[PDB]
């Protein structure tokens, strides 16, 4: 639940899940898109071409293939998507107003990209690189979560919680 | 005296039970006869199968890694000395061709998988003071929480409070 | 006055028998009880005790 | 509730129980490796079990003791069924009861790459 | 064993491996490149089912500086030999059953880890 | 239908330490109503309360 | 029942502050940025998260917490209600500053004594 801080816009969501079923098959479901994107086609809308880009954003160290194993299939799944206007289209395609033409869906898919998706990192008009480094994380915490080295987060955890006094409330 | 066929197939199978069966020399030293017990293990498994087919190939390659594995000689020699007559050990399943040590080893994990598979029994404090309406036996357990009377023998299920 | 003594008595042998359970568990001795796994027998013996 | 002997005996019982449960090879496969070995002799890993039994790729499906003799199996069978299964259309190449490694050979005769995943899947 | 990710030379991608038909070896192709490598692990894809994962490997030498961890003395490092040394079950999810503990030795420069 | 789950990171409560499986350590509590309840063994009690 | 919860006696709540203060007295220490950072020197080393912000990488843990807990302790850059999270099991130091963050004041022990003396 992103949310930068008391901003005219409600808090975001950001569920990056997984299949269970191929097989773990990475999954989005980024705001004002109905439905799922996988993680690889919104890091190279990101304005990542490379693999070795990609992979180092969202895993740290390349020593463990246990771990390789695990991203393989949804690296490959989306294999048809190398440029960034691609990327873009495909995204905006899946938008809740798709733009009757062309362009249209790619200034919608950027302005989604930019402002709807992890605001609290930044909005400006140069962030892509730290919104990148915060989907990997979230990407390594979900593969880390998933192999079982990590217990999961418990959602009665107090730790995790925030109280809403009269200032916000008002 | 096993009969000779004129399949090269059977040839071929006969020929190889008997170089296997001349691995370590144990022959010599047995003074047994390597090709007449080919020829009978050879004329045993066709018997039991009845047609060179692939069941036939695979038991013969089957006993021929049995009785060439240098892991346990032991059956070879058994073999080689009379211990397992050819029809036996042609009719021989993989587990009976075994090592010592391995069937030992196969004995031991059944029987740990056996005993894991049972349930742990129900706990309580056995007596015999309280007769069981159900059998009329006084074996049996009780457990305090109210009493409950669980029998031993036939099982009567009561309470005293 | 006596009865505290014995409840005491009891209370710390069962903290030690508890002890040991916990103590061979980490030196891997507890052998799985049929039907439940390592740490289901543990607590089931623990609970017992 | 048994009704022969096996009521009072645990012994004949166990396979009773073993034949009642649910077992696949998820249960008694321990490792499961794919290479492409080009000549089936070559053999790169060291093995000496197909150069008595005699497609450039084969899958290694090692399988593990104790849960073998714990639902107490041969792979005969487990060969049988696994060719049956699937057609005349492999070639399981099983190994004998007397190594040390429960390994096993699968090998297909007749987007090849992956129909090894998929089926060993 | 296991089988690492080996990216390509000039577009830096993931490349898919490849059975040569006329050569009879193993090749590593690129989808978008035309780049070629010839191969030498001859593996593809590995799978452990029994997941048999060394918790050693996972344990690093910073879990010593841990106010809220145990410490004994009996169990003394073997490099350095130092007496501090703590101790922990392995803390990962999907424990098969066993809380075999993690020795790590408690001391500067050392971050020896060890199992009894 | 269980002990007292570890709440924190492997551990009850702040105050025992992390792998403390022992009795007190998880909610038993060896005191009576009449000899007064450590806070911890409180805590635990109440939770079952709830 | 079990919805409805009432503060403890001494239970306090952040009121709430700014992180201007700690991101540029973290920015002065030897902190790599994450915009400008080589992606291979990530695994040996420890990212810090303020306000759920990934920024910056540091390679000294064990000392920046003990600066950090010391700072606060002075009470001159970094106010009261702000808490600095030491995760050691993976290198991750999550600071968080916000309101709404419950907490409570507890004394301090250095190693077996506590600072509460007579005076
Ligand atoms: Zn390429
Ligand atoms: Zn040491």
């Amino acid at each position: 639940r992103s949310c930068l801080e008391n901003s005219s816009r409600p808090t975001s969501t950001i569920w990056v899940s997984m299949l269970a079923r191929i097989g773990q098959r990475i999954v989005a479901t980024l705001p004002y898109i109905k439905q799922e994107v996988p993680i690889i086609i919104v890091f190279r809308a990101l304005g990542f071409v490379s693999d070795r880009d990609i992979l180092e954003h969202i895993i740290y160290d390349f020593e463990d293939p246990e771990m390789m194993e695990m991203v393989k299939p949804s690296l490959d799944e989306a294999f048809v998507i190398q440029e960034q206007n691609v990327a873009l289209n495909f995204i905006g395609s899946r938008g809740a107003k798709p733009g009757v033409t062309k362009e249209k869906r790619i200034k919608y898919a950027k302005e989604v990209l930019q402002k709807e998706m992890l605001p609290h990192v930044g909005v400006s008009d140069f962030c892509e690189t730290k919104k990148a480094y915060f989907l990997g994380y979230m990407v390594h915490r979900l593969l880390l979560a998933a192999l079982g080295r990590r217990e999961l987060d418990d959602r009665d955890h107090y730790g995790n919680k925030r109280l809403d006094l009269a200032g916000p409330l008002l | 005296r096993a009969p000779s066929t004129s399949d090269s197939v059977r040839l071929k199978c006969r020929e190889m039970l008997a170089a296997a069966l001349r691995t370590g020399d144990d022959y010599i030293a047995i003074g047994a006869d390597e090709e007449e017990l080919g020829s009978q293990i050879e004329e045993a498994i066709y018997q039991e199968i009845r047609n060179t087919d692939m069941k036939y190939k695979n038991r013969v390659r089957s006993r021929i890694s049995n009785l060439k594995d240098a892991k346990n000689p032991n059956l070879r020699k058994n073999v080689l000395c009379g211990n397992i007559p050819p029809d036996l050990f042609a009719r021989m399943t993989a587990e009976e061709m075994a090592s010592d040590e391995l069937k030992e080893m196969r004995k031991n994990l059944t029987k740990e998988a056996i005993r894991e598979h049972q349930m742990a029994k129900t706990g309580g404090t056995q007596t015999d003071l309280f007769t069981c309406g159900k059998c009329k036996k006084k074996n049996c357990t009780y457990t305090q929480v109210t009493t409950f009377v669980v029998c031993n023998e036939c099982g009567n299920r009561w309470k005293f409070c | 006055s006596k009865t505290y003594q014995d409840i005491q008595n009891t209370i710390k042998k069962a903290k030690q028998d508890v002890i040991e359970v916990i103590e061979k568990a980490h030196n891997n001795e507890l052998e799985p009880t049929p039907g439940n796994t390592l740490r289901q027998t543990f607590e089931n013996q623990v609970n017992r005790i | 509730f048994l009704l022969g002997q096996s009521a009072r005996d645990a012994e004949r019982a166990k396979d009773i129980l073993c034949r009642l449960e649910h077992t696949t090879l998820r249960k008694v496969t321990a490792n499961t490796a794919i290479y492409y070995d080009p000549n089936p002799q070559s053999t790169v890993v060291a093995e000496d079990q197909e150069w008595v039994n005699v497609s450039p790729w084969l899958l290694r499906v090692e399988l593990d003791r104790k849960h073998m003799t714990d639902r107490k199996l041969t792979m005969e069978q487990i060969a049988e069924k696994i060719n049956a299964g699937f057609g005349d259309d492999l070639n399981c190449i099983f190994n004998d009861d007397n190594a040390e490694k429960l390994v096993l050979r699968i090998r297909i005769m007749n987007d090849d790459d992956v129909f090894l995943r998929c089926i060993e899947s | 064993g296991f089988v690492g990710i080996r990216f390509c030379q000039e577009c830096n991608n993931m490349l898919y491996p490849k059975e040569d038909k006329e050569n009879r070896i193993l090749l590593y192709a690129c989808r978008n490149c035309d780049y070629q490598q010839e191969a030498d692990n001859s593996c593809i894809y590995v799978n452990k089912i029994t997941h048999e994962v060394d918790e050693l490997t996972q344990i690093i030498a910073d879990v010593s500086q841990d106010p809220t961890l145990p410490r004994t003395e009996d169990h003394p490092c073997q490099k350095c030999g130092h007496k501090e040394a703590v101790f922990f079950q392995s803390h990962s999810a999907r424990a098969e059953d066993a809380m075999r503990l993690y020795y790590v030795c408690t001391a500067p420069h050392c971050g020896h880890r060890w199992t009894e | 239908g269980k002990r007292i789950p570890f709440g924190f990171k492997h551990r009850t409560l702040p105050h025992f330490i992390k792998d403390d499986y022992g009795p007190e350590s998880r909610g038993f509590v060896e005191n009576s109503y009449l000899a007064g309840l450590t806070p911890t063994e409180f805590f635990f009690h109440a939770m079952g309360g709830r | 029942v079990g919805l409805v919860k009432n503060l403890a006696l001494m239970a306090y709540i952040s009121v709430g502050s700014q992180p201007s203060p700690i991101l540029e007295f973290l920015e002065e220490w030897s902190m790599e940025n994450l915009e400008e950072i080589s992606p291979a020197a990530i695994a040996d080393a420890t990212k810090i998260f303020v306000n759920g912000c990934w920024v910056g990488i540091h390679k000294d843990p064990e000392q920046l917490m003990n600066t950090l807990r010391k700072l606060r302790r002075q009470m001159d850059i970094i106010v009261s209600e702000v808490s600095m999270i030491r995760d050691i099991r993976e290198r991750e130091i999550r600071i968080y500053t916000d309101a709404g963050r419950i907490c409570r004041p507890l004394l301090i022990v250095e190693k077996q004594k506590l600072l509460l003396k007579k005076r």
